[PDB]
């Protein structure tokens, strides 16, 4: 109970003091509960009544479970936190399992009144300080003060996590070989021994444990092999995520969505291809929570399959060290690429997604580029080193593209992996124009307000068009044109833009994107034989380019 | 027990709180070495393990110094010092000598062994804290804070300034046309010799410093500098025979962009050629009006700016372009198109050396010239992926200070600043 740990001098905001805030007189089926319990936890020394002093007051309802024997006493420290000095956030992460090196047979323990064995600031109990009222409704109160930590005082998962380290500190010392892991009032000690030697150590970190102070459950030790974590699924040579529920509704809101969608990012990590690009395309109508949003028929069709992949039970294996990370893509196209970190064949420790970054213009390489740095970014993590990539794409293909990109990529080390789709940039331009290829001089402007607008050109040759826009922006009469010349020109074509925009979106080499326009300007592309772009100020005198500079 | 203990009583101004920046995920590799460095620190009592009643926190990184042997522990003290400030910049502040960036050589010595000698003032300990990672968030971090001047934070050698000047007090009147600028940790070493005797009044300075109070300089028979050297100015314009529509419009364009900064920039006659729907391949032969602008153009750029004078009150923005080929130009600024100075980086002995790599060392380029040239270190602009860059540049960087950086999406000048 009362652990001989040592204690985290604890205090509050500078210029703050004690929350003064008083008990509603309640009850007597309850300013009795609390006289039991209080007095009980008076003995263990959880508490000690306090004197006729100055300590400021603390709210302590109660409730009744729902299990028989009695009621819990809750005091309500929200005032109290307030005004508590921060701490050292703890473990914001949560330990993901693919990384939990395999070991033979796994315990684990669970910390009983953990906060409560904790012993507080010998100088921060005052402030703890609360009372509950008398058996009557006439007033002499009872007063007590905290000596553990509060249960839920704004510290607590703090000065808990931090004494409870000090202790396993030692023996882990007396013992470097057992990994036990730490995550609230849950220990992971495991080991591959024999199965009996072994619990001879569980059977003694406990006593460690209880030896000071910490006291944990027992069948002996009480769980068996399928463990709940956070919502995983922990087995002794295997995870997994724990059930998923994806439903069948007549009817979805911006709050059915996110909570189907939230289910469906979860799984995941290791269900083999979960698209979701469609079904989250739909959270963004807006965002009221309840809303009656009507599904997509590309969501249905992209739940249906999300669902007949949820239909088949998968695995996930444990971290090998010694054996190393091997990472591997695959783009499922619209920019949703998939993935799966290995160390053997059938056994992946984990995959996932790489959405497409919500964009307006990217391609695969880029992507894919994108892809393997999320991946290393996290194996990182998880693993602590990055791993062995198996892309997709053959040197020859990035080599050209970074090369070529004025910023300054670094894919790390792969191999090809032939195994289509296969990334590829599907248009290449001209790095200098094209001798016997006619010059399409092209532009094309719109009415910013009446939004009308006529995308066109006039080349060397003496060929004129001019198309009549309607309802458009001005960038697309500006691509407009691009598109035009690409349709009106021959199978080689060199063209003139006072686009800034145009140009580069096309000099992006952005293949995949949604807008029918670009794609119609990347398919038109695709056709040509060999096609050159070229920029000039616009409304500077060319007079060669202040001419559809003018027509339009 | 202990003697005199005398620290310098550092505060934040008013307004600002300790940093609390969150712990970046290591390497397996670089946390084991971190591990030791501190074992080793915690155990010469440079600094101590803390608890969770330290909400503060700065990261900390590892790499190599250029002995890929041994890992050196680099804290990015990048926030902690703006909110010290006032008190490394204001209060104890160490002036910048403006001859500096003359002298013919300059070497830049590391001094911040001197550091871990003094005391760091105990109410103020507390800001320095930093987490030792954990793979897979296995178990809590290790969390340490500082006992003695920590490298890296701005006031280490604000406090230092005066134990040092007197150091030097010997060596500085002896050797009296010699510079001697101290930014942060590193000590920077100017004068005017045959590239060999310069090496040999280091030599007496860094006996000079070794022996009096062991302040350890790391040498190794040391980092030559030559600020003169630095005069990259001109920009180019192809200065052709034959001219084709195509490249008269490359030139205008490239020329036009060109008078957002020189003034009298005139292209108008240029445009003369551009006179005409034309194909893009017709060799338009230059006029005799014409190549007035050809020169008479080329000459308001063989001189260089008219105007351009650095402030003190605004910070400097520094941007990097991949030109191609271990080919990185960069301008240093602060009113747009109003350049400070210019250049380019080159990849020349090394067939490892990809982007990340050169920009890592392009950049610790651009940061010293600034730190020479005006005492303080840009604010980098760099070309690269927000994601990648925060994982590999403490790969290739080997610095002992990190400047303020963001990242950027290129509109292609054609990088009007290239030559060939
Ligand atoms: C509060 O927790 C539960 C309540 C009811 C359960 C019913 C059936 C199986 C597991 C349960 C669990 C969870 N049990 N989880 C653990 O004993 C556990 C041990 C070691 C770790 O590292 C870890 O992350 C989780
Ligand atoms: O071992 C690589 C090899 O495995 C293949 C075919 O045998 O695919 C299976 O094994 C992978 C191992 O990581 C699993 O990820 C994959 O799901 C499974 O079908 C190929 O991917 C590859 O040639
Ligand atoms: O790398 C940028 C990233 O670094 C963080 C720490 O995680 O903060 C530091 O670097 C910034 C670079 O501009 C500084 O401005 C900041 O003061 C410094 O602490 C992140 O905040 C930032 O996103
Ligand atoms: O997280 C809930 C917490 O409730 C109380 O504080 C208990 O003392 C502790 O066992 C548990 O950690
Ligand atoms: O990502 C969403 C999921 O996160 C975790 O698994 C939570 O335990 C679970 O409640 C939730 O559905
Ligand atoms: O080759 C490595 C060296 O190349 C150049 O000198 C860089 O400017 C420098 O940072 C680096 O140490
Ligand atoms: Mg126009």
């Amino acid at each position: 109970p009362i652990s001989p740990i040592e204690t985290v001098p604890v205090k509050l905001k500078p210029g703050m003091d004690g929350p003064k805030v008083k008990q509603w007189p309640l009850t007597e089926e309850k300013i009795k509960a609390l006289v039991e319990i209080c007095t009980e936890m008076e003995k263990e020394g959880k508490i000690s009544k306090i004197g006729p002093e100055n300590p400021y007051n603390t709210p302590v309802f109660a409730i009744k479970k729902k299990d028989s024997t009695k009621w819990r006493k809750l005091v309500d420290f929200r005032e109290l936190n307030k005004r508590t000095q921060d701490f050292w956030e703890v473990q914001l992460g949560i330990p993901h399992p693919a990384g939990l090196k395999k070991k033979k047979s796994v315990t684990v323990l669970d910390v009983g009144d953990a906060y409560f064995s904790v012993p507080l600031d010998e100088d921060f109990r005052k402030y703890t300080a609360f009372t509950i009222p008398s058996i009557n409704n006439e007033t002499p109160g009872i007063r007590y003060q905290y000596n553990v930590l509060p249960q839920g005082w704004k510290g607590s998962p703090a000065i808990f996590q931090s004494s409870m380290t000090k202790i396993l500190e030692p023996f882990k010392k007396q013992n470097p070989d057992i990994v036990i892991y730490q995550y609230m009032d849950d220990l992971y000690v495991g080991s591959d021994l024999e199965i009996g030697q072994h619990r001879t150590k569980i059977e003694e970190l406990r006593q460690h444990l209880l030896r000071w102070g910490l006291t944990t459950p027992d069948k002996k030790h009480q769980k068996e092999p399928p463990f709940l974590w956070m919502g995983y699924e922990l087995h002794p040579d295997k995870w997994t995520v724990q059930p998923i529920v994806l439903p069948e509704k007549d009817s979805w809101t911006v709050n059915d969505i996110q909570k189907l969608v939230g289910k469906l990012n979860w799984a995941s990590q290791i269900y083999p291809g979960i698209k979701v690009r469609q079904l989250s395309k739909l959270l963004r109508g807006t965002k009221a929570l309840t809303e009656v949003i009507p599904l997509t028929e590309e969501a249905e069709l992209e739940l249906a399959e999300n669902r007949e992949i949820l239909k088949e039970p998968v695995h996930g294996v444990y971290y090998d060290p010694s054996k190393d990370l091997i990472a591997e893509i695959q783009k499922q196209g619209q920019g949703q690429w998939t993935y799966q970190i290995y160390q053997e064949p059938f056994k992946n420790l984990k995959t996932g997604k790489y959405a497409r970054m919500r964009g307006a213009h990217t391609n695969d390489v880029k992507q894919l580029t994108e892809a393997v740095q999320k991946i290393t970014t996290e194996s990182i993590v998880i693993w602590g080193k990055t791993p062995k990539f198996k892309l997709p794409i053959q040197k020859e293909t990035w080599e050209t593209w970074w090369t070529e990109y004025w910023q300054a990529t670094w894919i790390p080390e792969w191999e090809f992996v032939n195994t289509p789709p296969l990334v590829k940039l599907w248009y290449q331009l001209e790095k200098e124009p094209i001798v016997g290829a006619e010059t399409f001089y092209v532009d094309g402007a719109a009415n910013r307000e009446t939004k009308l607008g006529k995308a066109g050109y006039v080349t060397n040759k003496g060929r004129q068009k001019v198309v009549p826009l309607t309802n458009t922006t001005n960038q697309k009469t500006e691509l407009q044109a691009i598109y035009l010349a690409l349709q009106d020109s021959g199978l080689e074509v060199n063209i003139v833009t006072d686009s800034q925009y145009a140009l580069g979106i096309i000099q992006a080499q952005p293949d995949k994107s949604e807008s029918e326009l670009v794609n119609q300007i990347i398919e038109q592309l695709i056709k040509k034989e060999k096609v050159y772009l070229a920029w000039v100020p616009a409304h500077k005198g060319i007079g060669g380019n202040e001419q559809v500079d003018k027509l339009v | 027990p202990i003697s005199p203990i005398e620290t310098v009583p550092v505060k934040l101004k008013p307004g600002m709180d300790g940093p609390k920046v969150k712990q970046w995920p290591l390497t397996e590799e670089k946390i084991k070495a971190l591990v030791e460095i501190c074992t080793e620190m915690e155990k010469e009592g440079k600094i101590s393990k803390i608890g969770p009643e330290n909400p503060y926190n700065t990261p900390v990184f590892a790499i190599k110094k250029k002995d890929s042997t041994k890992w050196r522990k680099l804290v990015d003290f990048r926030e902690l010092n703006k909110r010290t400030q006032d008190f490394w910049e204001v209060q104890l502040g160490i002036p910048h000598p403006a001859g500096l960036k003359k002298k013919k050589s300059v070497t830049v010595l590391d001094v911040g062994d001197a550091y871990f000698s003094v005391p760091l003032d105990e109410d103020f300990r507390k800001y320095t804290a930093f987490t030792i990672p954990s793979i897979n968030n296995e178990t809590p971090g290790i969390r340490y804070q500082y006992n003695v001047l920590p490298q890296g934070w701005k006031g280490s050698p604000a406090i230092f300034q005066s134990s040092m000047t007197k150091i030097l007090e010997p060596f500085k009147k002896q050797n009296p046309d010699i510079v001697i600028y101290q930014y942060m940790d590193d000590l920077y070493v100017g004068s005017d010799l045959e590239i060999g005797q310069h090496r040999t009044k280091i030599e007496e300075l860094r006996q000079h410093l070794l022996r009096w109070g062991l302040t350890t300089p790391d040498k190794k028979h040391g980092y030559e500098l030559h600020p003169d050297k630095w005069t990259v100015q001109p920009i180019v314009l192809p200065e052709k025979d034959s001219w084709t529509v195509n490249d008269i419009q490359k030139l205008v364009g490239k020329l036009n962009w060109a008078s957002q900064i020189y003034p009298g920039i005139k292209v108008r006659q240029l445009s003369k050629l551009l006179r005409g729907t034309k194909a893009l391949t017709e060799v338009i032969p230059l006029t005799e009006e014409a190549e007035l602008e050809l020169a008479e153009n080329r000459e308001i750029l063989k001189e260089p700016v008219h105007g351009v004078y650095y402030d003190p009150s605004k910070d400097l923005i520094a941007e990097i372009q991949k030109q191609g080929q271990g080919q990185w130009t960069y301008q240093i600024y602060q009113e747009p198109f109003k350049n400070l100075k210019t250049g380019k980086y080159a990849r020349m002995r090394g067939a490892h050396t990809n982007d990340v790599k050169q920009l890592t060392e392009a950049v610790q380029k651009i940061t010293t010239e600034s730190i020479v040239i005006w005492g303080k270190t840009p604010k980098f602009k760099l070309p690269i992926q927000k994601e990648t860059w925060e994982t590999w540049w403490t790969e290739y960087w080997q610095a002992t200070w990190i400047p303020e950086w963001e990242f950027v999406n290129t509109p292609p000048l054609v990088k009007l600043w290239y030559q060939l």
